[PDB]
C-alpha cells in the first residue's frame, strides 16, 4: 500500500540525501536518490581506504538476511566512479521493507564529489534498462513486491533554501498536492533509460537586450535528474546562453556571474508540452565557496552527451515538483508550493 | 556541483 515518505537533507543546494537501512538487524546509511542512474551501492566493510573508514560501511557478516552474489560491478558517473562486487539483502525506506535487493559493495571510489560526500552511496531511480549488471533497481523491486499498491509513481520535492529545516522528500507511491500549486503538466518518456523526454524550446528574454536568446530552437531532448545539481546542456548552446547572461569561464566546469549584478539577470524558460517553465536568477544562480572565495555560479553548464540532451537537475527540480510515473512512462511537472 | 551515470 504505502505511500512511503523519504525525508531529504539539503547540503548547500548541491546535493540531497536521505536515510536507508540494509540488512537484519538494520545497518543505517545516507544515500543520494538519483533519477539519473539505476544502481544501489554502499561502501563495503571489506574496504579499509580513507574513504571507507570515514563513511558508513555495509557488513554482510552481521546480517542474517544477506545473500552472496559476488559479480564485479563498475559504474561511471559524471562526477565520479565506483567499483566493487554485488550482494543482496533487505533494503528499508521508511516503513517499506524491500526484500532481496541487490546492492553494490564498493571497494574503489573515485571523484571528490563522492569521496568527500556527506552521503555513503547512491540509490538509483532510473529505468532498469541502464542498471549495471542488470540488477533490479530498488523502485522496480518495490513494484514487483506490490508495495505501492496501484500507484507506481514517486514524486520529488527539493527545497531550494538550504537555511530551511526540511531539505526535500522522495514520496514513494504517491503525489502530494501539498507540495505543488496549480495542475500537473505531463510529458511522455521517449527513450526508457534515463527519465528522458522531448523539450519544445529554451529561451531568455531580457528587458535590457534588444534581442532574445532562443535555444533548443528546433526542439531537443532532456532528462529529469535529481542527482545532477545544475542544468546541463549541449556545450554550444550553453556557451551562448551564458554569453547572453554575462557568464564567463577561464577555468573549471562552470560559468561565473558577477555577484553584484545578479538582480539584472533575465529569467530563463523551458517550454515542455507547450507550457512555459520559468527560472528566475534566484532559481538558477548557485552560491559556491571555493579556494577561500564566494562565487556566483551560473546554473547552466555544458555537458556533451552521446546524443545531445539537457539534464534538468536540482536547479529545475526544486521550483518544479516532479512526478516520475512508471505506470504510464511519463514525467509530470508542477509549480512547487 | 555534481552530475550522477554515463
Amino acid at each position: 500500500e504505502g505511500p512511503y515518505p523519504e525525508p531529504l537533507v539539503n547540503l548547500l543546494d548541491v546535493v540531497y540525501y536521505g536515510p536507508i537501512s540494509i540488512g537484519t538487524p538494520p545497518q543505517d546509511f545516507q544515500v543520494i536518490f538519483d533519477t539519473g542512474s539505476a544502481n544501489l551501492w554502499l561502501p563495503s566493510s571489506k574496504c579499509t581506504t580513507k574513504y571507507c573508514l570515514h563513511h558508513h560501511r555495509y557488513d554482510s557478516s552481521k546480517s542474517s538476511t544477506y545473500e552472496a552474489d559476488g559479480r564485479n560491478f563498475t559504474i561511471v558517473y559524471g562526477s565520479g566512479n565506483v567499483e566493487g562486487f554485488i550482494s543482496k539483502d533487505v533494503c528499508r525506506i521508511g516503513s517499506a521493507k524491500v526484500s532481496g535487493q541487490p546492492l553494490g559493495e564498493a571497494l574503489v571510489v573515485g571523484g571528490e564529489s563522492l569521496l568527500e560526500a556527506p552521503f555513503d552511496g547512491i540509490l538509483g531511480l532510473a529505468y532498469p534498462s541502464i542498471a549495471v549488471d542488470g540488477v533490479v533497481p530498488v523502485f522496480d523491486n518495490m513494484m514487483k513486491q506490490g508495495l505501492l499498491g496501484e500507484q507506481n509513481v514517486f514524486s520529488v520535492y527539493l527545497n531550494r533554501d538550504p537555511s530551511s529545516k526540511e531539505g526535500g522528500e522522495v514520496l514513494f507511491g504517491g503525489i502530494d498536492h501539498d507540495h505543488y500549486k496549480g495542475s500537473i503538466t505531463y510529458v511522455p518518456v521517449t527513450a526508457k533509460g534515463y527519465w528522458q523526454f522531448h523539450v519544445d524550446g529554451v529561451k531568455s528574454v531580457s528587458a535590457s537586450k534588444s534581442a532574445p536568446e532562443l535555444l533548443c530552437k528546433d526542439g531537443c531532448e532532456a532528462i529529469a535528474d535529481t542527482g545532477t545539481s545544475l542544468i546541463t546542456g549541449p556545450p554550444e548552446e550553453v556557451d551562448s546562453l551564458n554569453q547572453y547572461l554575462g557568464g564567463t569561464k577561464t577555468e573549471g566546469g562552470q560559468y561565473l556571474l558577477d555577484c553584484d549584478k545578479l538582480e539584472s539577470l533575465p529569467n530563463v524558460t523551458f517550454t515542455i508540452s507547450g507550457k512555459e517553465f520559468s527560472l528566475r536568477s534566484k532559481d538558477y544562480v548557485l552560491k559556491v565557496n571555493q579556494q577561500g572565495q564566494t562565487l556566483c555560479v551560473s546554473g547552466f553548464m555544458g555537458l556533451e552527451m552521446p546524443q545531445p540532451l539537457w539534464i534538468l537537475g536540482d536547479v529545475f527540480l526544486g521550483p518544479y515538483y516532479t512526478i516520475f510515473d512508471r505506470d504510464q512512462d511519463r514525467v509530470g511537472f508542477a509549480e512547487v508550493a | 556541483x555534481v552530475v550522477x551515470a554515463x
